[PDB]
């Protein structure tokens, strides 16, 4: 029943993403290195709410929005997806 | 006098025109715009409230005595805001004179029966109704004129389909005429007719 | 006297229209392209409203295109994308706007036919 | 904002005259069922009926409730005064239609249509 | 087997070699018995009983929104970034380079006509190659 | 000139093996069952998908949440591209990032492994039309193509 | 799928179903309606007929243009029989008659021509086979009418193993030989009924019904090799049944039994016309005869079609034989039929 | 020329022919499927080729104002013929 994917969406120019381009920016290269077989979709868009997609076993999804949280909250978010597993 | 062209006739045109502002002067209150054409014909412009002053002052103010209702019809401009351009026809025999009266209005408002004024409007007003679906208040008889008993819609929108929406067809199992959707044998062909290319300049639309 | 109405135009309980018509379309807002086979500009003034493309099948007896579509032949014209948009809405169908294209503006020279040392320069007139 | 009305200034006026058509169309099934000479039941007319008003039962436009209490009225008077046929009448109740299934999987087989 | 449509008898999205995501629109429908293909995998998913949670084109296109958001952006190029941390996971691996010369597979034009199912059913095509090379 | 080809040899039928494993026509819902059956069969890896050249961006997300609900991921492409580092992860790392249009604004271009007039014969037009009236410079490593 | 048959449109007049269908007995009472349902939906239908075309022409506007074919045929000429089924996808057999004329008779037109459409449509490679058999088809039946069709039946199946065959009950309609026929006993005063009409039990079935489980069987792939039962959805006493006519009809009802023997002197008497018999000795034992009750073969249910009641369509083909005084008279003014439960 | 396919049906001037197994040649049952014998195609090949000594020549199709729109046929290349596009009559530059 584990994880199988992630998504971040998130704006290139919003103020609402900028904590989330600061994680990419800074802890993205260091997550990947440490789940090196674990797709981690980053996908940009214009003025789309930041939000994050956790896909699990058989289909299932959950996703959390990003809007307004900072370099640390993101860390924690993701850090709930890679540790609790629905 | 070139035998191809049309032959202008400017005497009528100043005529046409020194009435038409005759007309917006006496009625300020309802008169939007007054044009002339080039083939000289004066049309009114009015606001809808002003169907009845305007067509009343008109067939019985002495100097108009526009006593003959020619014509009555709607046409429809999807792209307006008031869809519904409404046309009234009037000839005047005793100045040997016509005149076109136009108002506008939409789906859902009502527009002032022209009936008192002239009976002739009374079936003119039942196929605007039938045909554009454009109420017309305290007409004493109002309902479909040219359209099936039961018929939905307003064939005569540009919306409407060409060929409707249902067809009829004698179904022996129930021994009467029945309505089926329409299914045609050979779909009418859609022809693009237009030229890419302008043809009349004097009526082009600035950018 | 005036009555204050407080909602989106809809007609579509008024118009006639069966409800497999309004609800399974889906309308195109758009100016058309222009035909590339001719220079002309003039059929890319006006937006214009389509509806989608339905089945047509061969008929059996001569082989002509059937349809049951009533809508396939149906092409609304609109001075602007607006009018456009406000006639669909009343109509309640859904619709897809499309950007109008502008040719972009060239800067044109004949003399940069002739160039001394630029590769514009033609080797034929 | 600010619109002409038709007959009713609001909505309370108007499902006054709503009202006011549905009896004279519940009244009028009995006679339209024997004057027509119909097979049907007057409880099949009088369902029939309250199924064309509650496809209506959505709308909150005084103006658009108004026309279609316009059409009801007319469309009554035909029945009433035998302008209609009974192909008219009977064309209420699609006898020959064969039911068009309104699944996923039903209109994939058929057809491309959605 | 089962019948497809083709790119001119469906309204889908291709996204070009930019990232711009565009729409086909249907101008003929799929001949015979053929169908549109996410409603084939939609029918079958239903009934292997695992219904996919999307019945018109509309609602699989929302379902494209989720996974990544500028699949519904017709006509717009978004743009993407963060090549320095792509550039840095790129070295974690050393690899070798092969000796072969970079050899693209289309070097003349007769190489060029037929290169997906659709060309190669094509007789104007297969004109066109017989002409090159003859 | 390539949708003549439309006309040809086209799947107009659902088709399934008979008993003498030959392809034979069927109805819908007969060859769906029968691939229904086969998919409730199977589980995680023992189900896989491949998407060919014209596959439709609404096919691929259906097939990839279809075989999702057996737990198979592999959702598979013929097309190749290096899943080292970054991978597919980051879009900057297999697009064109400059745009076709950006070609006009660039004075160098470095082509690699490539035959851009057959691979993408209208971005190879935006090369040369950049190469003749922006006096762009083209450098290319790989076989001496025209 | 030739792609020619493949189905195309929605499903209307113009649209294609794929079916191609030769209906045998398609002038008749039943023909009219299969006919019907098959050119609503688009079907070519192969019209082999005997009668004079005139008698043809209220199938005419039945389908698009092109959908009906009339070919003339003869139940003796089997060449006649291939030039009508060998383009065909499905046969149907409706053949029938009520009575014997000097040239067929009851095994001429339930034996040897339903086994010749058969022989023939199975040397064609017709697909399918729809034959028409009888409920109450039995080979110790007293009715000559009913011994024959328990030999057809049989016949039918070996010729052609893959043929649904469809047992209808006696069959209700505006021009059914059913409901018209207690209704026109009224010209001779009482209701003449062997053991006061106390000891038969029916269940007939609508006209309708029937039609759309022939139609079903075209396209259920798994109607092929069974036998179908097609009755209404109530059994009802013979005398209730007739009863229940002449209270629909609003004529006056003076039923009176009459024995067996002397039943047939009068079905013999009624025989000698050269024209359609008014009724036969047959007839008086068909109407007679006791529903079977046979639940070991798929009803109308297992064809997708809900059984119409007697009571919903009655006054459908009774009203006619109503006075000016009683022509307007609803549905619900007479009550329903006893029911045997 | 009017061919019968292995089916017996006449194949027309443009190829049209049902195939054995198309349920629609039933509509030719106890009837004929008309079919004109005259193939333009044929008639016009019999035509002899025209020789004339300038490099163009016009073509109305004949009886002036009854044929054609006048066309002009270059005649410069002498491996084919120029033919007319609107009757298909050939001709031939003469040495
Ligand atoms: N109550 C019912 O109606 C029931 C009917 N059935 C069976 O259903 C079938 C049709 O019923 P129905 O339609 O009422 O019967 P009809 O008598 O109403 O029509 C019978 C058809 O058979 C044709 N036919 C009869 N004899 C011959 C013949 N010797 N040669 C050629 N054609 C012939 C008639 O053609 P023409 O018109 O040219 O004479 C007619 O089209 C029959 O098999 C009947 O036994 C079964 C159970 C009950
Ligand atoms: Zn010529």
């Amino acid at each position: 029943l584990g994880l199988r994917e992630i998504r971040i969406h998130l704006c290139q120019r919003s103020p609402g993403s900028q904590g989330v381009r600061d994680f990419i920016e800074k802890r993205y290269v260091e997550l990947k290195k440490a789940n090196p077989d674990l797709p981690i979709l980053i996908r940009e868009c214009s003025d789309v709410q930041p939000k994050l997609w956790a896909r699990y076993a058989f289909g299932q999804e959950k996703n959390v929005s990003l809007n307004n949280f900072s370099a640390d909250q993101v860390t924690r978010a993701l850090e709930n997806v890679l540790s609790s597993k629905a | 006098t070139r035998p191809t062209v049309r032959p202008r006739n400017d005497v009528a045109h100043k005529q046409l025109s020194a009435f038409g502002e005759y007309v917006a002067e006496i009625l300020p209150k309802y008169v939007q715009q007054v044009q002339v054409s080039c083939f000289n014909e004066l049309e009114i412009c009015i606001h809808p409230d002003g169907v009845i002053p305007v067509l009343t002052f008109l067939r019985d103010h002495s100097n108009a005595q526009f006593k003959s209702l020619a014509d009555l019809t709607a046409v429809d401009i999807p792209t307006r805001q008031n869809r519904f351009e409404i046309v009234y026809n009037l000839l005047s025999l005793r100045f040997n004179s016509r005149i076109r009266v136009k108002t506008y209005t939409d789906e859902l408002t009502p527009i002032e029966s022209s009936v008192p004024v002239y009976k002739a409007a009374n079936w003119y007003e039942r196929e605007i109704w039938d045909m554009f679906g454009v109420f017309f208040a305290n007409h004493p008889d109002l309902r479909r004129i040219l359209t099936d008993y039961g018929f939905e819609g307003h064939p005569f929108r540009k919306d409407f389909p060409l060929s409707g929406y249902v067809e009829l067809r004698y179904d022996d199992e129930v021994k009467r005429v029945v309505a089926e959707p329409v299914e045609l044998a050979q779909e009418f062909r859609k022809f693009d007719l237009n030229s890419p290319w302008e043809a009349f300049p004097a009526y082009r639309q600035p950018p | 006297q005036l009555i204050t109405v407080d909602e989106k135009l809809d007609i579509t309980t008024i118009t006639g229209v069966p409800e497999e018509h309004i609800k399974t379309r889906k309308a195109r807002i758009f100016v058309p392209a222009r035909n590339n086979m001719q220079s002309g500009v003039n059929n890319t003034k006006k937006w214009k409203m389509e509806f989608d493309t339905r089945e047509r099948w061969e008929n059996p007896l001569m082989g002509w295109a059937s349809t049951a579509d009533p809508l396939s032949n149906l092409v609304l014209t609109f001075s602007t994308k607006e009018d456009a948009v406000a006639f669909a809405e009343k109509n309640g169908w859904s619709y897809d706007v499309e950007e109008r294209k502008v040719p972009k503006p060239k800067s044109k020279s004949y003399g940069a036919n002739f160039s001394w040392n630029k590769r514009t320069r033609v080797s034929t007139k | 904002t600010s619109v002409k009305p038709i007959f009713s200034r609001d909505m309370n006026e108007a499902k006054r005259r709503v009202r006011e058509l549905y009896r004279a169309w519940y009244r009028e099934v009995p006679n339209t069922v024997h004057l027509f000479q119909l097979d049907i039941s007057v409880k099949q007319g009088r369902d029939k009926v309250r199924e064309m008003f509650k496809k209506n039962a959505h709308i909150t436009d005084p103006r658009v409730v108004d026309l279609l209490v316009i059409k009801g009225k007319m469309e009554l008077e035909e029945t009433i005064k035998v302008w209609k046929q009974r192909t008219h009448v009977m064309r209420f109740f699609h006898e020959t239609e064969a039911p068009r299934p309104k699944d996923f999987l039903s209109k994939f087989y058929v057809g491309h249509d959605p | 087997i089962l019948p497809g449509a083709a790119y001119t008898e469906k309204s889908a999205t291709y996204v070009n070699t930019e990232g711009r995501a565009q729409q086909t629109k249907v101008a003929v429908t799929p001949p015979g018995l053929a169908r549109e293909d996410w409603k084939i995998i939609r029918a079958l998913s239903e009934i292997a009983g695992m219904t996919l949670p999307y019945d018109t084109l509309d609602q699989v296109r929302n379902r494209l929104e989720e996974v990544s958001p500028n699949l519904v952006r017709y006509d717009d190029v978004e743009g993407a970034n963060y090549f320095q941390q792509a550039s840095e996971l790129s070295k974690l691996v050393n690899q070798q380079l092969l000796a072969d010369p970079l050899v693209p597979p289309q070097l003349t034009i007769k190489d060029f006509y037929m290169t997906d199912s659709i060309s190669r059913a094509s007789q104007t095509m297969a004109k066109c190659v017989k002409a090159v090379t003859e | 000139f390539a949708y003549d080809g439309l006309k040809r040899q086209r799947l107009t039928e659902p088709m399934v093996r008979n008993e003498k494993g030959l392809l034979t026509h069927t109805t819908w819902e007969d060859a769906l069952s029968r691939v229904a059956g086969m998919l409730q069969s199977f589980q995680g890896n023992d189900v896989a998908a491949i998407a060919g050249g014209l596959v439709d961006a609404e096919a691929l997300i259906a097939l990839k949440d279809l075989l999702n609900r057996v737990d198979s991921d592999t959702l598979c492409t013929e097309e190749v591209f290096p899943t080292a580092g970054a991978g597919t992860d980051l879009r900057s790392n297999y697009l064109l990032n400059t745009t076709i249009a950006g070609v006009e604004e660039a004075d160098v271009v470095l082509l690699v492994g490539t035959n851009p007039r057959f691979e993408a014969p209208l971005f190879n037009a935006r090369i040369r039309k950049s190469w003749l009236h922006n006096d762009l410079k083209v450098a290319l490593i790989g076989s001496p193509v025209d | 799928l030739h792609h020619a048959v493949i189905p195309h449109g929605k499903g209307g007049r113009s649209s294609v179903s794929g079916i191609v269908a030769t209906v045998f007995g398609a002038t008749g009472f039943l023909g009219r309606y299969v006919v019907n349902h098959l050119g609503r939906m688009g079907s070519q239908v192969i019209v082999p007929h005997r009668c004079e075309p005139y008698d043809t022409m209220h199938l005419r506007p039945m389908g698009d243009l092109g959908q009906i074919i009339f070919m003339d045929w003869n139940g003796r000429d089997k060449d006649s029989i291939r030039r009508a089924v060998e383009h065909s996808s499905v046969v149907i057999n409706l053949v029938g008659r009520e009575w014997e004329t000097q040239n067929f008779d009851f095994e001429d037109v339930f034996v040897k021509i339903p086994q010749a459409i058969a022989q023939v449509s199975k040397e064609a490679g017709v697909e399918k086979f729809i034959h028409i058999s009888h409920l109450n088809a039995d080979i110790k039946s007293s009715s000559k009418y009913l011994r024959s069709k328990a030999v057809g039946e049989k016949e039918v199946r070996e010729t052609f193993p893959e043929a649904t065959i469809i047992k209808p009950a006696e069959i209700f309609g505006r021009e059914d030989r059913f409901l018209n026929y207690f209704a026109n006993i009224r010209w001779f005063g009482g209701v003449p009924l062997i053991s006061l009409g106390k000891k038969t039990v029916k269940q007939p079935v609508y006209i309708v019904d029937v039609t759309k489980g022939i139609i079903n069987a075209i396209k259920d792939p798994d109607a092929r090799g069974k036998t179908f039962a097609f009755v209404g959805p109530s059994r009802y006493l013979l005398f209730d049944l007739v009863q229940y006519v002449f209270a629909v009809a609003h004529r006056p009802f003076l039923p009176y039994p009459l024995p067996h023997f002397a039943y047939r002197w009068i079905g013999r008497l009624f025989e000698i016309s050269p024209f359609e018999p008014w009724t036969t000795r047959d007839k008086v034992e068909r109407i007679h005869t006791t529903d079977k009750i046979l639940p070991h073969l798929p009803g109308l249910e297992d064809l997708g079609v809900e059984a119409t009641p007697l009571e919903l369509k009655a006054i459908e083909v009774l009203r006619r034989h109503r006075t000016y005084r009683w022509l307007s008279s609803e549905i619900e003014d007479v009550q329903p039929a006893k029911t045997i439960p | 020329g009017v061919r019968t396919s292995p089916t017996g049906e006449k194949v027309t001037h443009t190829g049209q022919v049902y195939d054995d197994g198309d349920y629609r040649k039933v509509r030719f049952v106890g009837r004929q499927k008309e079919v004109n014998e005259n193939f333009a195609i044929d008639l016009i090949a019999e035509q002899p080729v025209s020789q004339v000594g300038s490099r163009v020549i016009s073509c109305d199709g004949g009886g002036g104002a009854l044929g054609h729109p006048r066309v002009y046929i270059n005649l410069d290349k002498e491996t084919k013929t120029g033919t007319c596009g609107y009757c298909g009559l050939q001709f031939r530059q003469q040495h």
